[PDB]
């Protein structure tokens, strides 16, 4: 409606911000390398076919 | 069976179309065509009397 | 009047594969001075 700029960026910025408050959180919190390759992880054998 | 050098009625003829393409959909839109319009920002406006 | 929000423009959308949809899209809104600047007729029958 005749307006001068109405663009999603006011929300894309704010999740920008969001996203960089995440990673300040996560680094440091609670997240210490998921087993996701346990059991022998030195075992992988070619990208642990399992 | 032809035995009068016919050329009318052989196989493998081409089609000849027109080359163009007819359409009558009227546009005229007087209602429309007269006083222009007037841009907006918000989807709802409003005016008093 | 005749208010309008966005001129009409064309769109793409998703392949979906072979499909190669397409869209026209266009917001409009009109707008009357005084309800009662014009009039209107409804016909119907007579005597």
């Amino acid at each position: 409606n005749y307006g001068r700029g109405r663009e999603l960026m006011y929300q894309l910025e704010k999740k920008g911000k969001e996203i960089k408050r995440d990673l300040e959180k996560i680094l440091l919190s609670g997240q210490a390398r998921t087993d996701v390759l346990a059991d022998q992880y030195l075992t992988n054998s070619a990208a642990d076919p399992a | 069976n032809p035995t009068l050098f016919v050329s009318y009625d052989q196989n493998g003829k081409k089609l000849s179309f027109a080359n163009w393409i007819s359409v009558l959909s009227p546009q005229d839109t007087p209602f429309v065509s007269m006083t222009g319009k007037e841009s907006i920002n918000q989807t709802i406006f409003s005016w008093q009397t | 009047t005749q208010m309008v929000l966005r001129a009409p423009k064309r769109t793409e959308l998703a392949k979906d594969g072979s499909y190669e949809k397409w869209m026209i899209e266009m917001e409009v809104g009109l707008r009357h001075r005084n309800p009662y600047a014009s009039g209107v007729l409804f016909t119907a029958a007579g005597k």
